[PDB]
């Protein structure tokens, strides 16, 4: 039950018939039963910082006067 | 290998005084407390007194109040238990329980203990 | 179908009550345990239970390796008076305390047995001499097979015995042994004797041990330094670690309260005091 | 050979690893097991079985048959405790030696609900009403019925049904309690007080005994396996 | 003849595009002919403790009087 | 070209959702070209010992008199 | 066994490797997490939050509450600066201690746009017009409004809306700037000058304070993780 | 190279391992085998073949041709044994040297049924009836026909069919018996007593011999391979 | 997610029933998530050197006079 | 892209349910891009030695007189 | 390497006494028994006597009753066989079979033995 994931290519080798081009992938297969043992995936989500930037009850509209 | 080793003996007449010591080693992460405990001949192990890490802020047990004195010498990495006015109720075993603590109850290191006897 | 890693039964919200039903009243004369849950006695809310019994499964409870014995051998100088030390240990879990007590939680068991071998060596005599990396043979001598009398006798040919040549410095040694019992379960406690004392026989002829089955239950291991005599003495300690895998058990028994004494159930005096002092009305 | 790279940890022996290894007796004819009555699958199963609690551990009653007996009497009604007990199943001398505690002594953390059961052992003619109460921690351990009655409790009437059960509902700050004496993971207090009093007619033993049992509940669990202290090998 | 089994995820990594989410599995392939050699599965069953709790001949009904 | 063979389960682990139950198999793949190099299969046949037990020309019938 | 060949690197331990390894507590029942408010996924998220800048770091004002206050006055109009600041968020004493800088102190390279926000803290009756300006590097750092006005800037009027924001648009030779003082990756200059002057009527405090904040923008990023200097353990 | 981790046991050599390894003579033309009569597949096959038992191992009869001969006579009928034998095929001097025992000497455990066969070797005119009996263990080994007759036995009549066979049915506490002398895995007793007596007419040898054979049965098996003691190399 | 690529056979072994003949291939599977970690493909493109040889604005026709 | 080839069985193990019988094969997968790196196949052809034995222009017919 | 080595000789006149000893080493797991066996010149090996682990509880063979004495010294890790009233039937080889036992028959360790001769 292999896990094939794609890589974000940085330095492109002069190839598109093996490397550089046609999407580069990598295989991963867990070796233990414990979730703890796994390798860190790194395929994590990002999010809206507004929960910190705009902790206000009434929506912030940049174009209008803040206090109305 | 936090070696706690008591000393001080125990064979005084009723009313005297003894100096109960305890050599400490290993890694006593200062912060927390350092104390003394007695088991007694035939009773439950009871808390005697506790002194703060390096701080000379301490407390005493109701039963022993003022008649026992617990200090320390963190230069010599030792704790001391001077005991004046020994009595027939004080006859018992004493233990240097000085590790972790944070209060007057939690431990991960005890000693082998020593016996005290106030005869008369 | 209810596996080990299953979520436990939830807590159901139950309200006030005033009825002829009595969860609270029972009779422990029946031997039976009254099976209640919080809701039965006090008002509760609804609780999605998350915890599982996962770790407490019989297999998991024994999933640790355990030191069963420490075998000592040595390789002395050729000129020496004493013979080269080669150990022979009777394979049994009852030489150490820890694993034994764990195995004593039940009456019988079956388990494929894993053994691990941790060897550790050093010099003994004050000298700056040298010993080249030493090898070690661990020969399993099943009951009845020829037990080695010398460190260099014929027995080490092991034409049928299963041996393991460990080279020092590499990862600890390990071998698998299945459930090799002569019975349909391994017996932790055996209330009986191997012989029967007949009347037409002398007491001596009919006498045996109490609690023993076969003196030789599993055999002996034999460990020796393979390398020959070296001018500087080198002693070695082989530590055996057993991990009972694929384990099943039957009929629980109260856990050992007082320290072990011998291979039996017997208890020595001076250790008959396990519970400490506590006053009835003192928290 | 297939190019490989050795990673951190290789050659190390974990006593808790779970790897495959070679077999010493290839093709060994294993004898089949048989249906031996009473098979166990999990430690908790044993934990749910009631076990008698050595309550009165006095220097004169400890380590004897007398420890399990809590003697009641026909003395007039008071508000003073018959027995006190702290909920720390694995660390309180009293509980720590019962099945529950022992199993608990092999783990670092425990959770779930517990249930205490009290068996009256007096003459048929002896009646009474007792109060067994579990007070959650964070306050003064009760010393009078007045306080104990303010917590979780069951008012037990002695009668034809000789056994009474009070459940200690799992109420704790943390999802799991330490298996050692700790303030942060404290458990509270179990108490037993005379509700009315014990009454016996003439020619009747004026004092008798009550036996206590403890057992985990279906919702109970234990985690983080560890080595016990209830046994040792000196040299 | 690989054995693919699922893991009970504990600490969820900030992923559902590799880890955290979409069910994490693990592969196992035996290397020896002997059953003894295998790695301990750990996918074991639980059971009713009643065989110990209620060793009575007539069913125990918690709501009614024990001795009737 | 893997060789998947079944194992004769001895000590059954408390499982039938990974181990114990659903037939346990093992994989084998030869690594050399020489037949000599292979691992010993152990999946061997048995046979009738009569070629040694009854080396007689006329069939042996246990129920009748040997010499007739 | 499958023929293999060990390659360069085997047995070595990279502190930044990402390999699988054996577990110490097999089958550990992990307690499920709960919805704890405010979850963070990336460091930059914190970087976009405004943080007060300790501008005036005088020997008498440094390491105190006075460092964040930039005091303005009703003195007649001049062309001399109120505050100067160099765009080197991670190396300039002033910026280096704000959230941004700190996060920045864990990386080797930073990129993106930044935004400074200035809060007036005088009496309602106090009015004025200030000029905050970011001049890209490669020339003489302005010392008079005359020059500063030639670059990127915002002319701020003090009124009902008390806060003003000037964005520093990412203009740099390299795609990423060094997180240390470097000429090749220099950032330029942030300046604040009186546009008009501060005017207050009678019976009004003639001097007041302004507070500065800084924060990264949605387009900002950091790379090449590194160890910080803003902390150490002597022996 | 593929990241790997070395586990416990690596580099160790098990004499009972079953791994693949490199070949010394690649592409060696092996000569094909031919149909050589009598091929064996299992050790047990040899075990089922009857082998003559050296019963009488007296100091004067041991290690000679006389050991296999058990001499009977025409003396009047008694109840005293002709030959006694303990069922411990691999440990009893008498059995331990027969094919069965030898094979058995390479294993730790044996199980199944055994069968003894007795061949009369007197003159045609000699008649008689003998009793061969297997008594399971756990009691007094018989010394008189009276007892032996209470167990498992066959009453044999000497006649035209010269050979008699008594099967020892596998009756044991354990599923497998130890291949060494052990009480816990004891086997019982094989005995032969005169049923009637031996009768011979005039001019006939008054004493003759009987030969014993032993062999395993289709249901017999052996496990846990081990090294034998029936051979050694001194220096 | 294996990468199978062909090799440019040089010294042909006396085979066309395993080697020499029927196109020889090789397998590759990445082991890390980072593109940097990969092995150098070597399956690179070539190109026209005219960008260096003929840096002229008006096309170079070898057959005619250079300067016309 | 594994290469599965058959082996010429020599010493037949007492099996035809794993070994001995049902044709024994072996797997091979190249690990490098260079042809030079490969393992020697050994599945080579043989040929007619006549190019050495009968280097004559007119065919050699054993049954007739050599010089006719 | 549980080394069992007999001693005691064997060349007495008819009626005397000898002291048959046996040095033991290796790991004799006390619990079980420790004994003596004789093979005789031309007879089957026969059991002489067995003594308990450390316990001085023993038995003797019908033939040797009272005329042979088997003890032990677990401090010296030895077993002893005093033999009074030696006779023409006692002339034989003697073996210290002291291991496992549990009874009077099972073994995993024997010795090399020594010969005794009661001449007259
Ligand atoms: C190379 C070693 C091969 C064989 C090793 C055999 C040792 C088996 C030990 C099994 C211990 C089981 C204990 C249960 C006791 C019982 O059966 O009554």
């Amino acid at each position: 039950g292999a896990q094939v994931s794609s890589q974000k290519v940085g330095a492109h080798e002069n190839s598109n018939r093996a490397y550089g081009g046609s999407t580069i992938n990598y295989t991963t297969i867990n070796y233990y039963r414990d979730s703890a043992s796994n390798a860190a995936s790194k395929q994590d989500f990002s999010q809206d910082p507004s929960k910190f930037t705009e902790p206000i009850k009434d929506v912030l509209i940049k174009t209008a006067p803040m206090l109305n | 290998q936090v070696q706690l080793q008591e000393s001080g003996g125990g064979s005084a007449q009723t009313g005297g005084s003894l100096r109960l010591s305890c050599a400490a080693s290993g890694f006593t992460f200062s912060h927390g407390y350092m104390a003394w405990f007695r088991q007694a001949p035939e009773k439950e192990r009871e808390w005697v007194a506790c002194v703060r890490t390096s701080g000379v802020s301490a407390y005493y047990a109701d039963s022993v109040l003022g008649r026992f004195t617990i200090s320390q010498d963190n230069a010599k990495s030792t704790l001391y238990l001077q005991m004046n006015n020994l009595k027939p109720e004080d006859t018992a075993m004493y233990y240097c329980a000085a590790t972790s603590i944070s209060c007057s109850s939690g431990y991960m290191f005890w000693g082998q203990g020593t016996q005290v006897t106030v005869s008369s | 179908a209810a596996t080990s890693r299953d979520a436990l039964p939830n807590t159901e919200a139950s309200g006030p009550t005033h009825s002829k039903e009595i969860p609270a009243l029972t009779a422990v004369e029946t031997g039976a345990t009254n099976p209640l849950v919080p809701s039965d006695t006090v008002q509760t809310r609804h609780v999605v239970q998350h915890r599982s019994r996962s770790e407490s499964s019989i297999e998991s409870f024994f999933a640790r390796g355990a030191c069963v014995t420490i075998m000592t051998v040595d390789n002395p100088a050729s000129t020496t008076n004493k013979d080269k030390l080669f150990a022979v240990w009777k394979i049994t879990y009852k030489d150490t305390v820890q694993l034994r007590r764990k195995l004593e939680f039940f009456t019988y068991s079956r388990f494929d047995m894993e053994l691990t071998f941790v060897v550790t060596a050093n010099f003994t005599e004050t000298n700056n001499g040298h010993a080249l990396n030493q090898v070690y043979q661990i020969m399993y001598v099943p009951p009845g097979a020829p037990v080695p009398e010398k460190w260099d006798d014929y027995t080490w040919q092991t034409s049928s015995n299963p041996s393991i040549f460990y080279t020092y410095g590499t990862a600890p040694a390990r071998i698998s042994v299945p459930y090799v019992g002569i019975s349909n379960a391994y017996s932790h406690f055996y209330d009986g004797f191997s012989k029967v004392p007949l009347k037409d026989q002398s007491a001596a002829l009919g006498d045996s041990l109490y609690g023993a089955a076969s003196l030789n239950d599993f055999g002996i291991l034999a460990v020796r330094v393979v390398n020959d005599h070296n001018p500087t003495k080198v002693t070695s300690k082989i530590r055996v670690y057993l991990k009972p895998k694929h384990i099943r058990v039957w009929c629980p028994r109260p856990p050992r309260a007082v320290a072990y004494y011998g291979p039996g159930v017997d208890y020595k005096d001076g250790t008959l005091t396990p519970l400490s002092t506590k006053d009835l009305t003192t928290y | 050979g297939l190019p490989v790279m050795n990673t951190p940890g290789s050659n190390q022996y974990l006593t808790a690893d779970n790897f495959q290894s070679p077999c010493a007796l290839p093709e060994f004819d294993v004898t089949p097991p048989i249906d031996i009555p009473g098979e166990v699958k999990n430690m908790m199963e044993l934990a749910e079985i009631d076990t008698m609690i050595p309550f009165d551990l006095s220097a004169t009653k400890k380590n004897t048959m007398e420890m399990y007996r809590v003697r009641l009497s026909d003395k007039p009604h008071t508000d003073d405790p018959i027995l006190c007990l702290s909920l720390s199943p694995a660390s309180d001398p009293r509980l720590s030696h019962t099945m529950l505690g022992e199993i608990l002594n092999y783990y670092t953390h425990w959770a779930g609900s517990l249930k205490f059961t009290f068996l009256f052992c007096g003459s048929m003619m002896a009646t009474g009403k007792l109060l067994v109460s579990y007070a959650p921690p964070g306050a003064d351990p009760p010393k009078k019925r007045k306080e104990a009655m303010l917590g979780t409790h069951v008012i037990w009437d002695i009668g034809l049904q000789s056994s009474c059960t009070m459940v200690v509902p799992w109420i704790s700050n943390t999802t799991y309690r330490q298996t050692i004496d700790d303030s942060f993971t404290e458990g509270g207090y179990i108490s037993v007080f005379y509700q009315t009093r014990i009454v016996v007619p003439l020619s009747t033993p004026r004092e008798m005994d009550i036996l206590g049992f403890v057992s985990a509940c279906n919702d109970f669990s234990v985690r983080l396996l560890r080595d016990t202290t209830h046994i040792e090998q000196k040299a």
